[PDB]
């Protein structure tokens, strides 16, 4: 058995639209505020985080369908989404042999402690490099990682959402779409499917500490005036 | 509001 | 004749906030988002202007009686002469050999032509290039040029302005000890006194085509996105 | 608002 040249379009169009938002070079991260190793990481890593949200609605514009979707659907999807597409894309610059993100030099080479400088804690922190380990051990195929992505950006079980029909049948699409990749194009991947929708179950955990943790800082406004009106727009409740 | 989210949707 | 130990006191406690407010050595400005010679400068920019208002946000506050103002007439004062202060206090930077702000390195050396990349025209960059150049040309007493600042900040005629008679009493006893100042302290400063009020009043065309030009950037969400959270509140109209 | 500037002057 084989995917149909609709399928075959999805994949395309997906790791496209990836290739398109995602630099491999890591050229822009001189242009945020300094990496500084009280808070001290925290203009760096808003600047990382605000560019990364950008890249994400890039990402998502180019997700077949999802620009048919309303405004306000969009939005309801990004709002509650981006922190999950940005944990599962930083794990393209994951490396199991530091426990780090690396993005070119040792300047921009992001460790727990790196981020414990812009007010994380633990709670966040160790089940977040979990994550990123048992990610990176899935060994998935670039054609995976992007659809898991866009399954991930089109769960219609997100709050806001009103056209949950469309978007239920959007990301059903994209789940047949991965379920035929892995049975066709990935030896070994009998239980592969089931591993990946383990970890979009445990991207749920990861946003609900992150909101907790966000919601904590962006209270304080010595803190809240350091991020970027985007970020705000963002993460913050004003929907 | 979501100036900047509309804006960047296009 | 001579000044009083009051207004001895006044001068004493007015150069100390310009002290604490003002560094000479420039190292925080490796901390902002870096210089890029469409609309490159507007980052650095916006991080230098950001900067800036917290330092003019700290001097107000050790200006004698501004905290004993009610909270909504020091953001009133505040939100309509920090571009007339960051204006003023930008002058110490500023050198008439090269008509150029510089800053340590020519990495924080800014022309019109930077200013020109933050979106700024020669509406607004010739008269501010001419106001410094005749600025400068005053050769102002330490004392002379935290006075100028001070009095510009409690200019009582600013929209906004509820306690009109007591900021225009604290100006008052400013205004007096500058004269005083100049006529003690100044030999052939007999014109300064008036000079110094003309600029003043230069300021006013200044604020109003920076404000025109703000308004004009502020308005379009590609640009307004690259703003900082206390830039958009301060130059901002949502009093 | 002015949560920033309220902060900022404590
Ligand atoms: C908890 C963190 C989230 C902080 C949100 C925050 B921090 B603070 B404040 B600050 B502002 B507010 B608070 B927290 B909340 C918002 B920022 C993590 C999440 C993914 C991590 C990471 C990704 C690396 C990359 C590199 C590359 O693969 C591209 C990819 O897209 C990407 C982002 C390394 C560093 C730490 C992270 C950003
Ligand atoms: C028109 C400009 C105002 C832009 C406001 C803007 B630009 B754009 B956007 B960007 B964001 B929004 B728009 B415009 B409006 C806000 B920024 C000028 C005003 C003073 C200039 C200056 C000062 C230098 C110093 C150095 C040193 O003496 C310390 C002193 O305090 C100081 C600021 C050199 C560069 C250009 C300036 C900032």
């Amino acid at each position: 058995h084989m995917l149909s040249d609709e399928q075959m379009q999805i994949i395309n169009s997906l790791v496209e639209a990836h290739h398109k938002t995602y630099d491999d070079s890591y050229s822009d991260f001189v242009r945020f505020r300094p990496p500084v190793r009280r808070l001290s990481m925290l203009p760096h890593l808003a600047d990382l985080v605000s560019y990364s949200i950008q890249k994400v609605i890039g990402f998502a514009k180019m997700i077949p369908g999802f620009r048919d979707l309303t405004a306000e659907d969009q939005i309801a999807l990004l709002k509650s989404s981006a922190i999950e597409i940005i944990m599962l894309r930083s794990n393209q610059s994951f490396s199991l042999e530091d426990m780090s993100w690396s993005c070119g030099g040792p300047d921009f080479k992001y460790c727990i402690n790196d981020v414990t400088k812009a007010g994380h804690t633990l709670e966040l922190l160790e089940p977040l490099v979990k994550f990123q380990v048992g990610l990176k051990k899935l060994k998935l195929h670039e054609e995976e990682h992007v659809l898991l992505m866009a399954i991930c950006l089109l769960s219609p079980d997100r709050p806001g959402v009103q056209d949950h029909v469309r978007i239920e049948a959007l990301q059903d699409r994209l789940c047949d779409v991965l379920q035929a990749y892995i049975r066709i194009q990935h030896p070994g991947g009998r239980l592969l499917y089931a591993k990946m929708i383990q970890k979009l179950a445990d991207l749920r955990s990861l946003n609900e500490e992150h909101s907790k943790q966000y919601r904590s800082l962006s209270f304080q406004p010595e803190h809240s005036m350091q991020l970027t009106p985007l970020v705000l727009e963002v993460f913050g409740s004003e929907v | 509001r979501h100036k900047i989210l509309h804006r960047l949707l296009q």
